């Protein structure tokens, strides 16, 4: 409208330093949801290893686990040394 | 810069926790044969200072059950000098 | 205040309450207790006289001192069990400090010397709050750890209460103060019970409740806080000593009324159980809190007090007061044991 | 055992210094001299700003953890909680300062 | 061995203190057009230690403490704070290196406000001891914004271990993505210190600000040591935390000759400060605190709390 | 029980044997309150530390917030009670007597 | 709880902290993580009046795990009967624990 | 209750790697890819078991 | 002039340059002449620790290598 | 005897009680529970707390007690009756600090007292946990579970400190 408008005019002539806190505010509320690497975030979080990764017991039919670290099956952190 | 310089960071932190992980079971296998030892030796000292308490049982267990059960710092430094024992119980608390 | 504040200020007492009542933690239950404290303050407040600051001062003082209590026993049966859930203490002293930070909330005897006092100087809409819905948080405490609680000293703590309820209240003009006096007294009979059957205590609190609202929501329809105030209602609003009269004689656990309802179903738990003297020592008592409710009813109701000439004034004017819920609770209060096989639901 | 020694010097000689500083004057021996609760009344103000301090210093203890609470795998419920804290603390000041929390005027 | 590094820190603390006011004079001096001390010593470097000498031959002033033993805490407490906050600052190696550093250096700050408190009570004066719960007040509000900002800047750094600053700035000093917060920073540190123009108890809107008025208090120089020792030391936690300087292994001493430079740089900007401004009134500091930083700071904080996690930024934990 | 428990069992005890025991300023009874959460506080911590109980280590944070709260309506009270009578001497805190 | 809207939403507001053997961060284990795993299944559906019966060796094993006193009392006698040794000659240190 | 059953001091004699840390990091991630059987065994035992008695072999 | 300012700035750069010049240098003299081991989280203690068993004369600062192996 | 710091700083801990316990003027009981605050802190230290034990610096000690400070000034004292010159106040202190040397005079030679509890005189490094070596601060990891774990211990936790500040408007406007 022209109303909002005006109203905005006010504030930013009035009180420069609310304006600019309830803007980064916004943002800071607004952006996460939007962001397309806030998924990446809680991918590089969960890559991180804190405990020591316990190997399961080879019953004989895990076939997309690795028997050895460097076999190829297994969760890869390519996309992390491309990002 | 930052965003960049943060990723950078993530991945070296991952390198440094890859290493501890390649050694654990090293760690572990050392640190196992250490408190195993260490009851060892606390029980044969027990075998010779309680020998003539009458109704003593060497060794004997304050469990009922019979599973390992992961011995407090007086069990394992219980009978040794203080150096050792106050490097073992605040001696990383107290590093810097 | 503003009526908004207000309200919020209202909804987080009950919330603090909802939250007791809800958590299977002992820390929330904690949580629960300093959130209701906190937002109970500004009601006690809020008529700004050094009274209500006094009044204000030792009601914060006696349920802050119950609230360290409480977390102490919390404490003590982490230490010893080493787990959190709302249930029996496995310690015996975090059973007596619990039970004592209860009875010092509850305002039971002999930790009862507050309960007089803030009452008496506190508006009657904040006294409402203070002996019915202040109550429900400890009470549910209660209930979900009396099988750890010790029996002597919880049939201790009842037997003061229903004797200085009763000898407390004798001596009394204000009514704010026999109010509080009833409400001790009426509280020895929830937690004797408790041992027993619980549900017999939650039958006793309902009722106790409900026929407090019914006195409270009176009180403040007139303005009275004195007997003698009380005693020109006759010639202002006549139906209103009408409802008194029948309330009062509830709240001495007379047959028909609904008040003798409580008092009927506790004495039956306590003679299933063997325990004949207590009940009957309890029942004898409680005719102490009849004498002095009686005595109200003469000064009120069934004789004619003088008058004022200035009285006539006000018969030109209609009560405006909300007297929220009031027809309804009177009916409850005195009409409701051919009901009685209803509390069941309570189960 | 090295932070024991630190504190213990920095303390040790700051109470020498302060001894020293009330001694040494005395080896002047300058001549004698011989020639000279309640409210305060204390302002309202005063003790409001002191509580505001307490209250906003409080939020504050709930908010440092946040450096170690970014490295969870539940970042929506983690930035969730996190904004919901400092707004409520936002809240807090908004309402102080539109009921004239702020103020200095009698 | 640390006992000499203790020894190595302490001094050379207090040395650095006794010059300052020397620098403090004539820096001002010359912006105002004039020299400053140049008559005792060359280039008045003789100045500090004729001060020193004369200060602590002085009389002892009148009337007596309400308190002894207040009267003596005070200066023990603001002294020993003010040499204890410099034991986990890396330059580029700490003398105390702490997991929790940062954390150590704003809890030993707040207690900082006591030597205040007990020096009032200590006081026997009524306006005296109204003069101190206003610098009381004055402490308390810049310290929230001074806890926030510091927060809001962890949060790219990572933890509360001050060397980890040093890696954090290892491409850019953190000035420019938080230069925001820095001007903020920077003035609460002035006010945390009651500095220029926020140094009202210096003033002259005091109840005891009268020239002819006086109270129990003393001595002087230990009080004035303690306070340039946090105008330097906070200087230095600027440096690191906004203006972090590369640090070499095994070329340790350029970091702190390049470090040492910005701190100096920074301390000399709260000598221009003072040199320019007038003073601001009691309720106006109140306002800019409350008013002003701390909404923007709050805005900051829900900022700096979202943007790692949406550039996918997060700094490390260890 | 280890030693250290013996003595912040006794500091509780102190406290509120100090809580209890009024003199006359209500000042000095409120840090009696406050003591007993501070004895509280460590009893707390040391359990939960000792144990490793890792989501409890938050439990002694939420109990200062909440005592600390609390603390601020007890000094708030106090300033409202000295307002009346120009000290906090709980003596004077005797109306509702009657 | 005295109303367990929890349960019936099915909602986990506190249950999450009640226990030290639930999940943890980093799945770090608290010290007694076993005798509290046991003692919870041993006594799980049975009501607490048979539990505080049928499980009583479960119990004390975890009142053991977490208080420490009968081991503490076993290492208190040693060391007071080697002490006694020590004064009276007839007992040596060896290499180790020195 | 029972006697607690402990290894004797010989069955728990190995030649140790008496190196220091720095040479355990720096040959971490070789070591790690080259060894990765007998580690693993040896921590799906010590998981498995719950008791280092058990998996001194 | 304005330079004459500097000598005393001099002076306080001099003694603000010290602490971290000693602190340096007196910890690689301690440390072998190695930076002084940093040890934030249990792990790192734990090295350290074996490093002070492993050196063979009680210090976590005297390293052995590949000479150690046989 | 650092072997037993953790008791010695315990025992400071209970001499400090003592010391506002017997309530002297409220000046000198806030300086009382200060040092037991900073002492407390400590013990805290000792067992791995280093988070925990510096917020009661920060929030304890550099937030409530310096408030505590700041009402007693405005509203309570201003000059205090001398430390232990009152009758009541040395009895008190003096009681205290005997029921202390004896708890501590039992407890050290017979290696065990009881009172209501059973407590062990060994030193409270024996029950300490042997195994760490972990990458990380388990305490801090703990703490930072309030923003994941602990969704709603923060909503009531910021309701009541919300509720706080507009409690303490309400009491203090005066009408
Ligand atoms: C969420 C779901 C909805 C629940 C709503 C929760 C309450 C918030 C709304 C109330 C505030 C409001 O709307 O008006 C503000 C508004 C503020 O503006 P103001 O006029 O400028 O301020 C005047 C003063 O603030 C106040 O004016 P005053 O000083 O002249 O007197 C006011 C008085 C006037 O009210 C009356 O007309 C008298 C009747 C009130 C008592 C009847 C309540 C029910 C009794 C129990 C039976 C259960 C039903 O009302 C009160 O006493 C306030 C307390 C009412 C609750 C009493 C506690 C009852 C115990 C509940 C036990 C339940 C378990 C049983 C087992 O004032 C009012 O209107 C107050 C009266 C509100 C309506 C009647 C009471 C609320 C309805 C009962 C709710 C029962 C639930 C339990 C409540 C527990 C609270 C701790
Ligand atoms: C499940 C729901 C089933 C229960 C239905 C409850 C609906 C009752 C709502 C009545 C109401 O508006 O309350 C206003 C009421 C104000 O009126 P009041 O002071 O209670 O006295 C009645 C007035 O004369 C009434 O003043 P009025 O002249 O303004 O009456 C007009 C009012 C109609 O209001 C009425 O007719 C009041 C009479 C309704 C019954 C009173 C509630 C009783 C609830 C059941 C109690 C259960 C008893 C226990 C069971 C038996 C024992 C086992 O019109 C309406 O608002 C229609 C209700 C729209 C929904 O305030 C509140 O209830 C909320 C605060
Ligand atoms: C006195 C007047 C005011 C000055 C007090 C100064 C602060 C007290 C010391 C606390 C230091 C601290 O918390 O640093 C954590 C620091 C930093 O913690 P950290 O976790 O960063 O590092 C510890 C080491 N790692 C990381 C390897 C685990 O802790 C330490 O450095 C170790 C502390 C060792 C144990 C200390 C025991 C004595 C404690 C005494 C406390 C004060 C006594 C009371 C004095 C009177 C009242 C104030
Ligand atoms: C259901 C099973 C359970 C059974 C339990 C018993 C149920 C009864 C209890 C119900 C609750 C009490 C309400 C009873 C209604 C009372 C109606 C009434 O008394 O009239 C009021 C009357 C009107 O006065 P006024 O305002 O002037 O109006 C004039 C009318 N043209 O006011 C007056 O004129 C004043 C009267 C003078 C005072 C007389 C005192 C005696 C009153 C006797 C009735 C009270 C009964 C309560 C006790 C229970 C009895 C068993
Ligand atoms: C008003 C504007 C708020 C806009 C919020 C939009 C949220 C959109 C959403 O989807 O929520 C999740 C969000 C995005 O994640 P998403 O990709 O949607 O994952 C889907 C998996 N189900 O998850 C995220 O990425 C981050 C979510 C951040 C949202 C924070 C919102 C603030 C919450 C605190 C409110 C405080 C209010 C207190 C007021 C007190 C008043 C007394
Ligand atoms: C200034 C422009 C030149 C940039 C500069 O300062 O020189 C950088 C030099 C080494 O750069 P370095 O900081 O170690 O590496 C950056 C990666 N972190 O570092 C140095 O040369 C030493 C510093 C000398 C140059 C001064 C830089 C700091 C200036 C701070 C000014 C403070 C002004 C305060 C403003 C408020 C008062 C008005
Ligand atoms: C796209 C563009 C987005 C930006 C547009 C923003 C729109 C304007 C925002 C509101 C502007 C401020 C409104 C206002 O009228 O301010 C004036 C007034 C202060 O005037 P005052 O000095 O108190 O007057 C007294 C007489 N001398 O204000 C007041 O009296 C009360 C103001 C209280 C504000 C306190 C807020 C503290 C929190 C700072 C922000 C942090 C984020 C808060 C959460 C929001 C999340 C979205
Ligand atoms: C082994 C485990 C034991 C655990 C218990 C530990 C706590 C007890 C040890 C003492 C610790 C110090 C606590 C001191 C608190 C009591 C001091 C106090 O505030 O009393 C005030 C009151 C006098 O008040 P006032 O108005 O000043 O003077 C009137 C008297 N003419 O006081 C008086 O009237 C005089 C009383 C002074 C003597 C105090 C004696 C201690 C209090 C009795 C505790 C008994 C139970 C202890 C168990
Ligand atoms: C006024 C302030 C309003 C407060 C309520 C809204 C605040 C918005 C922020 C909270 C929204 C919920 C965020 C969320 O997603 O958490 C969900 C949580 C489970 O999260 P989850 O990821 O599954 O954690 C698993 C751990 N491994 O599951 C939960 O914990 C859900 C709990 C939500 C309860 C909120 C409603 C409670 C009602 C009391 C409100 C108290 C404040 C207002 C009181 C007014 C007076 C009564
Ligand atoms: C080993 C070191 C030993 C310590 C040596 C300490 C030497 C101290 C020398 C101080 C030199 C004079 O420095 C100057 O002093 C006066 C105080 O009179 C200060 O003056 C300031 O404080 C006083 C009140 O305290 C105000 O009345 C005055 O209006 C204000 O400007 C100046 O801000 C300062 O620049």
């Amino acid at each position: 409208a022209e109303r909002v408008a005006a109203f905005l005019k006010n504030v930013w002539a009035k009180e420069p330093v609310l304006v600019a806190s309830f803007a980064i505010a916004g943002l800071a509320v607004i952006l996460p949801t939007l962001s397309p690497y806030t998924k990446y975030s809680l991918m590089i979080n969960r890559a991180t290893p804190y405990n020591y990764p316990v190997p399961l017991r080879d019953d004989g039919n895990m076939p997309d686990v690795p028997s050895h670290p460097q076999d190829p099956q297994g969760p890869s952190l390519e996309w992390l040394k491309r990002l | 810069s930052m965003m960049k310089w943060n990723r950078e960071r993530r991945r070296l932190q991952i390198e440094d926790f890859e290493a501890r992980i390649a050694l654990m079971p090293l760690l572990q296998a050392e640190k196992d044969r250490r408190v195993l030892q260490m009851l060892r030796e606390n029980l044969e000292e027990e075998a010779t200072v309680m020998k003539d308490v009458p109704g003593w049982k060497v060794g004997e267990s304050v469990f009922h059950t019979t599973r390992w059960v992961t011995p407090m710092m007086g069990e394992l430094y219980g009978l040794r000098a203080s150096e050792e024992v106050l490097s073992a119980t605040y001696g990383f608390i107290w590093y810097t | 205040m503003n009526p908004i504040i207000f309200i919020i200020i209202l909804l987080t007492i009950m919330l603090g309450t909802i939250i007791v009542m809800i958590s299977s933690h002992w820390l929330l239950v904690w949580i629960g207790f300093e959130m209701n404290m906190l937002a109970i303050i500004p009601i006690m407040m809020k008529n700004h006289n050094p009274r209500a600051t006094e009044a204000s001062t030792k009601y914060f003082l006696t349920q802050s001192t119950a609230s360290m209590l409480l977390m102490m026993a919390v404490i003590i049966n982490l230490m010893f069990s080493g787990q959190w859930t709302v249930m029996k203490l496995f310690n015996p002293m975090a059973s007596m400090l619990m039970t004592m930070a209860l009875a010092m909330k509850l305002g039971m005897a002999p930790f009862h010397f507050w309960v007089p006092e803030v009452t008496q100087g506190i508006p009657l809409s904040s006294g409402l709050i203070l002996l019915t819905w202040q109550k429900l948080a400890p009470m549910s405490v209660l209930y979900q750890i009396f099988p750890s609680i010790n029996l002597n000293l919880i049939l201790t703590l009842s037997v003061l209460s229903i004797l200085i309820g009763g000898w407390g209240g004798l001596n009394q003009t204000q009514l704010r103060k026999i109010m509080a006096y009833s409400s001790i007294a009426h509280m020895g009979w929830m937690t004797a019970v408790l041992p027993y059957n619980p549900t017999m205590t939650l039958l006793n609190l309902i009722i106790y409740i409900i026929m407090t609202s019914t006195m409270f929501t009176m009180f403040m329809a007139n303005s009275t806080t004195t007997t003698l105030s009380l005693s020109h209602t006759w010639n202002k609003t006549p139906i209103m000593t009408v409802l008194i009269l029948a309330t009062l004689l509830s709240m001495g656990g007379l047959p028909p009324l609904s008040g003798f309802m409580p008092k009927w179903m506790i004495i039956q738990e306590m003679t299933k159980n063997n325990s004949i003297i207590l009940p009957t020592f309890m029942a004898i008592t409680a005719l102490l809190n009849l004498y002095f409710y009686m005595r109200l009813t003469y000064s009120t109701t069934l004789t004619m007090f003088p008058s004022t000439n200035n009285m006539k004034m006000k018969w030109q004017f209609p009560l405006m007061k909300k007297m929220t819920f009031l027809p309804t609770m009177v009916v409850l209060s005195t009409m409701m044991l051919p009901l009685t096989p209803m509390l069941s639901v309570l189960e | 055992m090295n932070l024991m020694l630190a504190l213990l010097t920095n303390f040790t000689l700051a109470t020498l210094l302060v001894i020293i500083a009330f001694w040494l004057p005395q080896l002047n021996v300058y001549s004698e001299k011989t020639s000279p609760s309640a409210r305060l009344p204390f302002s309202m103000k005063f003790f409001l700003v002191a509580i505001t301090f307490l209250l906003f210093d409080l939020e504050i203890a709930l908010l440092l953890p946040l450096p170690w609470a970014s490295q969870t795998a539940n970042l929506n419920t983690m930035l969730t909680m996190a904004l919901f804290l400092i707004i409520l603390l936002a809240v807090s000041l908004a309402y102080e300062w539109t009921q004239k929390g702020l103020e200095w005027t009698e | 061995m640390f006992m000499i590094n203790i020894l190595m820190l302490i001094i050379p603390i207090l040395l650095a203190v006794a010059f300052l006011t020397l620098v403090e004079r004539k820096v001002l001096g010359y912006m105002q057009l004039r020299k400053g001390p140049n008559v005792v010593g060359p280039y008045g470097l003789l100045q500090p230690i004729a001060d020193a000498i004369k200060l602590f031959i002085k009389e002892p002033l009148r009337p007596a403490t309400s308190s002894a033993s207040m009267f003596i805490l005070a200066p023990i407490m603001a002294l020993g704070l003010a040499l204890t906050m410099w034991i986990p600052l890396p330059m580029p190696y700490p003398l105390i290196n702490m997991n929790l550093g940062v954390l150590f250096m704003l809890a030993m700050s707040s207690l900082a406000v006591y030597s205040i408190l007990w020096s009032g009570w200590a006081s026997n004066s009524k306006y005296a001891l109204i003069g101190a719960l206003r610098a009381v007040a004055q402490t308390i509000s810049y310290e929230v914004t001074l806890a926030i900002i510091l927060l809001s800047v962890l949060l790219m750094s990572g933890s509360f271990t001050l060397s980890t600053l040093i890696t954090t700035q290892e491409q850019m000093w953190l000035i420019l993505p938080a230069w925001p917060l820095a001007m903020m920073w920077f003035i609460s540190t002035l006010a945390e210190t009651n500095r220029a123009p926020f140094d009202l108890t210096e003033g002259e809107s005091e109840l005891v600000s009268g020239f002819n008025v006086e109270y129990a208090a003393g001595p002087f120089a230990l009080f004035f040591m303690a306070e340039y020792a946090n105008i330097i030391m906070m200087n230095i936690f600027t440096a690191i935390l906004f203006l972090g300087t590369s640090h070499n292994p095994h070329m340790p001493e350029l970091y702190t000759i390049n470090f040492t430079i910005k701190s100096l740089l920074l301390t000399m900007s709260f000598l221009w400060i003072r040199a320019s401004y007038p003073r601001f009134r009691y309720d106006q500091l109140m306002h800019l605190l409350w008013k002003n930083f701390l909404p923007l700071t709050l805005a900051l904080c829900m900022w700096h709390v979202s943007l790692p996690i949406l550039t996918s930024g997060i700094p490390p934990q260890t | 029980m280890s030693m250290v428990y013996m003595n912040i069992m006794m500091a509780f005890t102190v406290s509120l044997v100090g809580l209890l025991m009024y003199r006359s300023h209500l000042m000095s009874s409120l840090l009696c309150l406050e003591g007993m959460m501070l004895s509280l506080f460590v009893m707390a911590a040391l359990t939960i530390l000792n144990s490793h109980f890792t989501l409890a280590s938050m439990m002694p944070i939420i109990l200062l917030v909440f005592a600390a709260c609390e603390a601020a309506l007890g000094l708030s009270l106090l300033v409202m009670v000295s307002n009346t009578y120009g000290t906090d001497y709980v003596q004077n805190l005797n109306l509702l007597q009657c | 709880p005295f109303f367990d809207v929890q349960k019936r939403l099915g909602v986990d507001l506190d249950r999450w902290m009640t226990i030290q053997s639930a999940e943890q961060p980093h799945k770090i284990p608290s010290r007694c993580h076993a005798f509290e795993k046991e003692w919870i299944e041993c006594a799980h559906g049975i009501g607490s009046i048979r539990a505080e019966k049928e499980c009583k060796i479960e119990f004390e094993d975890f009142r053991e795990c977490l208080l420490r006193q009968k081991t503490m009392k076993r290492l208190h006698a040693i060391r007071r009967q080697r002490e006694k040794l020590i004064k009276e000659g007839k007992y040596t240190p060896p290499p180790h624990h020195s | 209750p029972g006697i607690v059953e402990l290894p004797s001091l010989e069955d728990l004699k190995v030649q140790e790697v008496k190196v220091s840390s720095s040479v355990l990091k720096a040959a971490a991630h070789h070591y790690g890819a080259q060894c990765d059987k007998p580690n693993k065994e040896f921590m799906l035992c010590r998981w498995e078991e719950k008791d280092p008695r058990r998996c001194l072999e | 002039m304005w330079f004459e300012v500097l000598p005393g700035i001099a002076v306080m750069g001099v003694c603000l340059f010290i602490p971290g010049m000693a602190t340096a240098r007196i910890h690689r003299f301690s440390n072998g002449g190695k930076e002084k081991r940093v040890a934030h989280y249990p792990y790192q203690w734990y090295l350290m620790e074996r490093d002070r068993r492993v050196s063979g004369v009680n210090r976590s600062y005297v390293s052995k290598g590949l000479e150690n192996i046989d | 005897m650092m072997l037993y710091i953790v008791f010695i700083l315990s025992v400071i801990f209970v001499m400090g009680f003592v010391g506002f316990s017997s309530k002297p003027s409220p000046i000198y009981g806030g300086l009382g529970l200060i040092v037991s605050g900073g002492v407390g802190c400590g013990i805290v230290l000792n067992f791995g707390g280093s988070f925990l034990g510096l917020m009661v610096f920060l929030i304890y000690l550099g937030g409530m007690m310096v408030v505590f400070g700041y009402t007693t000034a405005m509203a309570t004292e201003q000059y205090p009756e001398i430390w232990l010159s009152n009758k009541a106040v040395l009895g008190a202190f003096v009681t205290g600090l005997l029921m202390e040397f004896f708890m501590v005079y039992y407890v050290l030679k017979d290696k065990e007292v009881e009172v209501v509890f059973e407590f062990n005189g060994l030193g409270d490094w024996v029950i300490y946990d042997t195994g760490d070596s972990g990458f990380f601060s388990e305490e801090a990891m703990g703490i930072a579970a309030l923003y994941s774990y602990g969704t709603w211990l923060v909503i009531v936790t910021g309701w009541s400190l919300l509720i706080g500040v507009v409690v303490i408007m309400e009491i203090t406007r005066g009408n």
